[PDB]
């Protein structure tokens, strides 16, 4: 129940962290 | 005003003055922000009669601060004073930034086997046990087993499932978990293989346990042993859905490892079914 | 157990050993149960009668003896009587001189802005009546605008008892505070300016500031040297640190998009 | 009945349908955001708060017979909502209802049944999960409970019901909200209800009994994180402890508390008129007025409205502590007649060199003060009495003799005149410095380096406040 | 209390250990989606 | 928006600059600031 | 070697289909053809057999592209 639920919000929080990283880059990329 | 008590140099005042201190702390919080000193003075005496109940208000009035570590090091000198009381909403604030201190510190620690880990209190594992205690008080130790999978320790990760009895199958529900959500492997394994210590000492061997634990965990000669014990109770259903189960799942190497291990009938019947031919002519047939 | 509410309070005290039978006075009365619920019970307020009267004799002894962690000790725990929540407790005919007592005690260790907010609880005691207390807001309002002259001349006039003790505290850090002013670049005067300034047409207090300031006296001529300082400057100092705002105003303008 | 009974039927038509459909709204579309987007800052539970501060207090105070808010009662007496077919059968029951509420007489409670009929409300199956809906419509029928004013039996009834509320609310809070935080409509409930739980323990005894409650309900604030819980809650715990006229702030010196970061325009207006009260205490006298004339200057956006008027009112008494004094009654009011009278005239004596004008107006206006709980003007402001001159001396003046200073003054006096401009340049009234020689006062320099110097010390604010503006645009900028 | 006293001990810690993880990916997905638009803008520029 | 601290809120059309400036000093300006003559 | 990366995607995601269109979501939508390239045989790999409808949403676009 409860520990599943702690640990998706984990997995889930540190995935669109690495998505937000890639649009830092390629926004960051598209002003070159 | 009770600080003009906390001045004056006798031991039959001192205690009054303290009982007056957690009494009135929720309602006076800053004015013992100035008498810090005094009391982290009061504590540092080794012929203090009540020196551990000055780590108490310390961590009473470092909570009100915000310093949580400062109250968290004084609830290390707490004693047994602090855990004794356990219906609060302070106690399982500043016992929570604990558990948070201890599970980041022995994944550190699972780095560094080789000596050169921390020294460790003892009362972090004596609230797990009261845990267990309110688990026994509970029925549901599906939570207690949640930090227990955390705290990478074991042997209470075998103590709670070698609990009062209720199910074999919340310990398969554990199973799944080291299928779902478990991310390391070099742990997984020690879990992996302490839930087969259990399954033998279980009446019922199950399948997905065996289709999960000894395919990441590459023993042909223990899979060679339990299958002899289905043998041995003549019980060749079951036996015989797990070769074709195997013989589906497992790879090279290994099929060809327990076959040696078999010859260490039924036997030329597994003999057949663990070369798995005749499994691939009845499927050319369909 | 009920020790001497007026075993030597009135002719004299020379005691020592009457000061730990007080001393076991407080182990008495601090020990019996405690004093802070205090829901109603007049009974269990009678002790809380006798906790307020031993403190005030308690600091009518520690003014006796001039013990200054001891006064403002025994003033705070009355104050915390007067800090009762169910207050029922009928007036103790001893409280507006021994307010009067802390009143002239925080003035002299200048703490006047805790002078101000201590007179918030007096409704009206001080304009109608009680002059105990209206002698010190007197003495404070004195040194308000530019009035010294009216604190020395009011100082042969106490309504209450001596006042000795802190007036002569009080007083004295008044009389550094112009000292301060004078050991600035004022460079010399005569003994007569002292008179007139200072005070006191010649008592050893011009060989008290003879010793604890400078000041000898030369062909009849004072000297007090220039304290100013050569104030060192640069003003290009903030050379680094200018340096440093100007990074992060860009690194505020790229950086986080 | 001829006359006012003819004028019966339009008083419920409307308020039936459109003061309904408030609510109705506002139920719907808090449930809409509690649900998904579930960052619900930006909805009407900001305006509905506004609306229950303004609109429904006095869109009804009693419940408007003829079933407009008699109504109310029994409509929302059987709220079940707990599974889809026991909300779809009370949707039946939000249209049968509402028919016949608005045709005939439904159960018309005698302000007395109000306390039952909030029990089958919190009874009949009511839910957990809809949270926003069992705080939100048990506390706004609190305030036609309140606002009453008939003050009898009813006050104990507002504790009750309070209470009722309350239980609920920490409940909430020991029942783990999730994804809905009702804290950012919780915090002025916990308003809304302790402005009256205040009165209450004013017409009964003390209520330190509520700080003690508060002291832990801040305790559970922003432990958790801030999200207007903190804000809200210091206003209120420092409001009683300035209202008693104890000793009360230096308690409030050491409340180092001071970061709500954020409070939407209005809580931080008025925290900056307590603490501001506060620093006037303590005599200093400087960084009291600079932000008594930012709470000022912050939030006036009302029509004569008091607090305003009561913020101006405590800025002209440290001004008239520091000398300056601006023209105070050109937003004259009907209200404000009765209180322009005495400090205008009381200014009037401060700029001249008049005090028994100055103390004929005390005794003449005192019980004014005491209204104003300023008493304390008296035994400050004679100081500045004889230190106004000083100060608009010192800026007329470049290079004064003291000889001349004392019937300028009309101290009539040269020896002790050096003892006032020594006490005031002690306390920085003016920058000027004395010529012990000869009897010289000269001031200070020309202007400084004032053009060189300092202006980069004003200009890092403007390009640090000037860009966070841009960074709270962009950061949240894009909701779809 | 079976269940109500543990609600309190072994659960509490939980469910108020997940509402700040659930507040912090609902904030994200809001700062995401905007910096996908303000992506969306430029490579509209450079490939026009 | 009520905020619980408010229980108690050329004629003289431009008169405050001029009166917090000059007051009451002779303002016929002629007695004495068109009248010094006679001392000189 | 740019490819390959945004090919391997499928192969460490497959387990859990539902993240992998929403992070191939703009990786389909690159300036170059090659992550395009293995953008979309990350959809092909990740999602073995569904009907997603989200991922064939997203190839319709693919499969009108301007370069072969």
């Amino acid at each position: 129940d409860l520990y599943s639920r702690y640990k998706k919000l984990q997995q889930e929080l540190e995935f669109l962290e690495v998505q937000e990283e890639y649009i830092k880059d390629e926004q960051k990329n598209l002003k070159k | 005003g009770i600080i003009s008590l906390l001045d004056e140099d006798e031991p039959q005042l001192k205690e009054f003055a303290l009982h007056k201190l957690n009494a009135v702390v929720n309602d006076f919080w800053a004015e013992i922000s100035e008498s810090v000193d005094k009391i982290e003075v009061l504590y540092e005496d080794e012929g203090f009669r009540s020196r551990q109940f000055a780590a108490l208000v310390a961590s009473k009035v470092f909570y009100h601060l915000g310093a949580f570590e400062e109250s968290l090091n004084y609830a290390l000198g707490a004693g047994d004073l602090f855990n004794v009381n356990d219906n609060s909403e302070y106690v399982e604030t500043i016992i929570a930034k604990c558990i948070d201190h201890y599970t980041k510190q022995c994944v550190e620690n699972a780095d560094l086997p080789e000596g050169e880990k921390k020294p460790i209190d003892q009362r972090l594992e004596g609230i797990v046990n009261k845990m267990f205690q309110r688990c026994l008080d509970d029925h549901k130790y599906k939570q207690a087993i949640g930090i227990a999978l955390e705290t990478r320790r074991l042997d209470v990760f075998e103590k709670t499932i070698l609990e009062s009895n209720d199910v074999p199958g919340m310990l398969a529900y554990s199973l799944k978990l080291c299928m779902s959500l478990m991310q390391n492997k070099q742990f997984r394994n020690k879990v992996l293989r302490v839930l087969v210590k259990i399954y033998m000492n279980l009446e019922k061997p199950d399948f997905i346990n065996v289709c999960q634990c000894l395919i990441f965990l590459d023993d042909p000669q223990a899979v060679s042993d339990i299958l002899e014990k289905l043998v041995k109770e003549d019980n060749l259903l079951m036996a015989y859905q797990i070769c074709f189960d195997l013989y589906e799942s497992a790879s090279q190497q290994f099929l060809s490892s327990v076959i040696q291990n078999l010859r260490t009938d039924q036997t030329l019947k597994m003999i057949k079914i663990l070369s798995g031919e005749m499994a691939i002519e009845l499927h050319l047939q369909f | 157990m009920y020790e001497q509410l007026k075993g030597e309070w009135n002719r004299k005290s020379p005691n020592l050993s009457k000061c730990g039978e007080e001393l076991g006075r407080l182990k008495l009365v601090l020990l019996e149960l405690n004093f802070l619920p205090t829901t109603g019970t007049k009974l269990t307020k009678q002790q809380l009668i006798l906790a307020r009267d031993i403190l005030e004799i308690g600091a009518q002894w520690s003014i006796l003896r001039k013990d200054i962690p001891s006064f403002e000790r025994y003033m705070a725990q009355l104050k915390c009587y007067y800090f009762d929540y169910k207050e029922q407790l009928p007036e103790s005919a001893y409280m507006h001189q021994l307010l009067g007592l802390n009143l002239l005690f925080l003035l002299s260790q200048n703490r006047v802005a805790e002078f101000h907010t201590e007179l918030e609880r007096l409704p009206a005691k001080d304009i109608q009546t009680n002059v105990y207390i209206k002698h010190p807001v007197s003495l404070e309002q004195y040194l308000m605008e530019g009035s010294y002259n009216k604190v020395f001349l009011a100082k042969g006039n106490i309504p209450a008892e001596s006042y000795t003790f802190f007036i002569d505290i009080l007083l004295d850090t008044i009389r550094d505070e112009i000292a301060g002013c004078i050991e600035k670049a004022y460079e010399k005067i005569l003994f007569t300016e002292a008179t007139r300034i200072l005070f006191f047409n010649t008592p050893k207090k011009m060989t008290d500031y003879a010793k604890k300031r400078g000041w000898v006296l030369g062909p009849n001529n004072y000297y007090s040297f220039a304290s100013q300082q050569q104030k060192p400057e640069d003003t290009t100092i903030p050379s680094t640190e200018l340096a440093k705002q100007v990074i992060e105003y860009a690194r505020q303008l790229e950086m986080i998009v | 009945p001829p006359g006012g009974g003819e004028q019966e039927p339009p008083p419920p038509p409307a308020p039936q349908d459109v003061e309904m459909k408030e609510e109705a709204a506002t139920g719907g579309g808090s449930t809409g955001e509690a649900d998904g987007k579930t960052a619900a800052a930006a909805a009407e539970h900001s305006q509905r708060e506004l609306d229950t501060v303004t609109l429904e207090d006095i869109k009804e105070h009693v419940k408007q017979l003829e079933k407009a808010v008699s109504g109310k009662e029994p409509r929302f007496v059987l709220r079940a909502l707990r599974m889809l077919p026991s909300t779809s059968r009370r949707l039946n029951h939000y249209v049968l209802y509402k028919a016949v509420q608005g045709f005939f007489t439904s159960n018309n409670a005698t302000r007395d049944f109000l306390l039952p009929f909030l029990e089958e409300p919190m009874d009949t199956e009511a839910d957990l999960q809809f949270r926003p809906r069992t705080g939100k419509a048990a506390s706004t029928p609190l305030l036609p409970e309140v606002e009453a004013y008939l003050q009898l039996l009813v006050v104990i009834f507002m504790m009750n019901s309070k209470r009722y509320k309350e239980a609920q609310k920490i409940s909430d809070d020991l029942m783990q909200k999730i994804s809905t935080q009702n804290r950012r409509a919780l915090d002025l409930v916990a308003a809304k209800c302790y402005y009256y739980h205040a009165r209450v323990y004013e017409f009964l005894d003390k209520l330190d009994v509520v700080r003690s409650f508060l002291h832990a309900r801040l305790r559970t604030a922003t432990l958790r994180h801030d999200a207007d819980g903190q804000a809200t809650l210091l206003n209120l715990l420092l409001r009683n402890y300035l209202h008693y006229s104890l000793y009360d702030q230096a308690e409030k010196l050491v409340s180092k508390s001071v970061f709500p970061e954020q409070a939407n325009n209005n809580e931080w207006a008025r925290y900056l008129y307590y603490t501001g009260r506060i620093k006037a205490i303590q005599l200093e006298y400087s960084e009291a007025r600079r932000t008594m004339t930012n709470a000022l200057r912050k939030a006036p956006q009302h029509t004569a409205v008091g607090f305003k008027q009561t913020v101006h009112k405590l800025l002209i008494v440290v001004e008239l502590l520091l000398g300056e004094i601006p023209d105070r009654l050109q937003f004259r009011q009907p209200s404000l007649k009765r209180s322009l009278m005495p400090y205008f005239l009381l200014t009037q004596a401060v700029r001249t060199g008049n005090l028994a004008k100055f103390n004929q107006v005390l005794d003449q206006f005192g019980e004014k003060f005491q209204a104003d709980g300023t008493y304390t003007l008296i035994i400050r402001l004679r100081h500045n009495v004889i230190k106004t001159g000083v100060r608009m001396i010192s800026l007329s003046y470049s290079r004064i003799s003291l000889a001349d200073i004392a019937q300028k003054l009309q101290l009539d006096s040269p020896e002790d005149a050096e003892f006032i401009v020594a006490k005031a340049i002690r306390d920085g009234v003016i920058e000027a410095s004395i010529n012990h020689e000869k009897g010289y006062v000269q001031s200070k320099e020309m202007i400084d380096i004032y053009s060189t110097r300092e202006p980069q010390l004003a200009f890092h604010q403007r390009i640090s406040f000037c860009l966070d503006i841009h960074n709270m645009s962009v950061k949240a900028m894009r909701f779809p | 209390l079976e269940e109500g006293k543990a609600g309190s001990g072994l659960r509490q810690y939980y469910l108020s250990k997940i509402e700040e993880l659930q507040l912090i990916v609902n904030d994200k997905s809001q700062n995401l989606r905007r910096l996908q638009a303000q992506r969306n803008e430029l490579n509209a520029k450079v490939r026009l | 928006m009520s905020e619980k601290k408010q229980p108690v809120d050329e004629d003289n059309w431009d008169d405050d600059n001029v009166e917090d400036d000059f007051s009451n000093q002779l303002r016929a300006e002629l007695e004495k600031h068109g009248y010094k003559m006679e001392t000189s | 070697v740019r490819r390959a990366a945004v090919e391997s995607l499928g192969f460490i995601l497959f387990r859990t289909p539902e993240q992998c269109p929403s992070v191939v979501s703009l990786l389909s939508e690159s300036y170059n053809p090659h992550v395009r390239y293995g953008a979309a045989m990350a959809l092909g790999i990740c999602c073995a057999g569904t009907g997603n409808k989200e991922a064939i949403n997203l190839l319709e676009p693919m499969t009108n592209d301007p370069v072969n």
